[PDB]
């Protein structure tokens, strides 16, 4: 009753799955039930501040609902028919979950991860996943290409260890050059 | 662990239903597993001795083959090639239904339309070329047996692995969550009817005063 | 299915002219393709071998099951793994002073 | 509490699904729960009007609980390799649920189906699905013979579509040429 009430009164829920709280990916936001009502009162300060902001968050919350629809047809049917965009998409939600999702609080890189960090973050992110679909989509196999592509993997997935306190312009500058070698990493393998 | 069900007696009937249907379905495909991995032994059986058969058809082809040659003096491949405008034998597929699934079955077939061989313009040794030519039919029959009973081991095969995979998928999947759900809503309406039986108890209390004060 | 109504043979010179003999193969006028293409090892190569056993896999959908000798298979034994699909059937049979494999045949290494 | 109550008491129960009423399959009776205890009263009524309705009406319970056994074998096993004679089960239990189980009570044709076009329709349902089991059991292949046969079909879907305004004689007749019709289709 009480969980009912403050969902019914509040804006913001975020919820909080015990599958997640195990197995240690704090924060253990359940993505699926989770909502907020103030995205779209925010535009206003996304399009002043980040304008590809909204966009971003949307595309990677439509890439998790894929995702999720995906494991839930493969955990009972297994894997050996997806689509290689299925794969892409299970690949890319996976390497979100582990490495931007999830956020070890009492680590230094991952402390405090300010707005410009996490816009960049998702910035790459999205860059990995639209680059890794435009690669297959050419022609590119999705295992040829993610072995050629594992150090873009690795790099994209290791961006949470980029200090903040370095500053917004010390971590943007490393970030533009994560997204411009991650883009020829992409030309050269396909 | 469970499903995303409001707990309810209509809720929980349709649960006791869907777990019998689940376990009903769980017996029927490993049943049907089981028959489908007997039949795909006899297959595998079958595809060992026919492989087996077409090696040894193919030894004598190839010795018949050969011979003819020998006794025509020249390789009868150049003009067999040229004669090539069409194909006298033709395979036609059919649906036969062995046990639950439905392999396609290879039936060869012979067109009279183009039957004529290369035995004229050979030069010589025209029985020799005749009886080559027959043990090559032969052989290409057992070759499109051999085929059709390979062919109807891999679809056995797939179909063994699909059903395999669905009964396991049912049991670890279905029946724990189908069970634990169970669980959940009979916890959930026995909450419910000790919440009422609080109320009704602490009703009775107030009457209890009310009438010991009255 | 009831289209694929031809035996693709890619075997050796020999094992081609015996398979012309039987009538299993022909070559299309209309088409310009023959069902039965002769390969041998030192005819053509190893890549001209593979691109015409997967022409013949997937491009010429008239073939219902594919003869390939067991010394053209060694050459193509990864386009054959390759070649998981049913249709069409890829038998391996033996050629002149080659005799059938067991191991080599991909059918039975699913076993 | 009041539904046990009401029906430990009561004699008939139109139990009414959600599910058939969500998808506007009126009048949503739930046939599996639903009874009736006054068909044993009613097979003198029937003996003296309708002589052949008790024996349809078990034909179909029967033909619509065997239909729904089948249906849940489906469900569980993929519909692989169904029997021909299963499968016509299955095609004719669909086709008197969406043709003679739902109609629509507001419009014109179907707001009253009286005794006698019920009756028709019924004999009209089982003779068709006896001539397909019988022409399947001869060894015709089901595919074909609905191939085949959909206009026959057709005429059965649109006996809901006939009127009862024409009266006893005109609806009689017209079910009378559906017979014949089924009855053609046979020999074919």
């Amino acid at each position: 009753p009480v969980t009912t009430a403050t969902l019914g009164i509040t804006q913001v829920f975020w919820g909080l799955d015990k599958k997640l709280a195990q197995r240690k990916h704090f924060p253990s936001i359940n993505t699926s039930v989770s909502y907020s009502k103030y995205t779209n009162v925010l535009n206003k300060f996304y399009d002043s501040n980040y304008p590809e902001f909204p966009v971003l968050r949307d595309r990677m919350k439509e890439i998790l609902s894929n995702a999720e629809e995906l494991e839930q047809v493969v955990q009972l049917v297994g894997k050996s028919a997806l689509s290689d965009s299925d794969k892409i998409t299970l690949d890319v939600a996976t390497l979100i979950k582990e490495d931007f999702l999830q956020q070890n609080g009492y680590s230094t890189y991952d402390a405090f991860c300010p707005i410009w960090k996490t816009f960049d973050m998702m910035r790459a992110f999205i860059s990995y996943h639209d680059e890794a679909q435009k690669a297959v989509a050419n022609g590119a196999n999705w295992s040829k290409l993610a072995d050629s592509t594992g150090d873009v993997k690795h790099a994209v997935s290791s961006s949470k260890f980029f200090e903040p306190s370095r500053g917004e312009k010390e971590v943007h500058g490393e970030f533009e050059k994560l997204l411009s070698t991650m883009q020829e990493r992409f030309a050269e393998s396909t | 662990n469970r499903e995303q069900v409001f707990p309810t007696r209509m809720t929980l009937g349709l649960m006791k239903t869907k777990l019998k249907g689940a376990n009903q379905g769980y017996s029927l495909l490993k049943r049907k597993s089981e028959a489908l991995t007997k039949r795909f032994r006899d297959i595998t059986k079958r595809i060992d001795d026919a492989k087996q058969k077409m090696g040894r058809v193919m030894q004598t082809a190839a010795f018949s083959l050969a011979e003819v040659s020998y006794a025509t003096g020249e390789n009868i491949g150049y003009q067999v090639q040229e004669s090539v405008s069409t194909a006298r034998f033709k395979v036609r597929a059919r649906q036969e239904n062995v046990s639950g699934v439905y392999l396609s079955q290879f039936e060869s077939y012979i067109d009279p339309e183009i039957n004529d061989f290369r035995l004229t313009g050979l030069g010589r040794g025209g029985q020799q070329v005749q009886r080559a030519k027959e043990i090559y039919s032969r052989a290409v029959e057992t070759l499109v047996e051999l085929a059709s009973l390979q062919t109807a081991f891999i679809i056995l095969d797939e179909v063994i692995k699909v059903t395999n995979r669905r009964v396991n998928a049912i049991e670890h999947v279905i029946i724990p969550r189908t069970e634990n759900t169970i669980a959940y809503i009979n916890s959930e309406l026995d909450e419910l009817d000790r919440e009422e039986f609080y109320r009704l108890k602490k009703v009775q209390e107030k009457k209890q005063n009310e009438t010991a004060k009255l | 299915a009831e289209k694929r109504t031809l035996i693709a043979v890619i075997a050796d010179e020999d094992t081609t002219t015996g398979l012309l003999l039987a009538g299993i193969g022909q070559i299309t006028p209309e088409t310009q393709e023959k069902n039965f293409f002769v390969y041998q090892e030192g005819k053509t190569t190893k890549e001209e071998i593979t691109d015409k056993f997967n022409h013949f896999t997937e491009e010429r959908d008239d073939i219902a099951i594919l003869l390939i000798n067991q010394h053209i298979a060694e050459n193509i034994r990864a386009r054959v793994d390759s070649f998981t699909n049913a249709f069409p059937a890829i038998l391996e049979i033996p050629s002149k002073d080659h005799p059938y494999d067991p191991e080599k045949d991909s059918v039975l290494k699913r076993v």
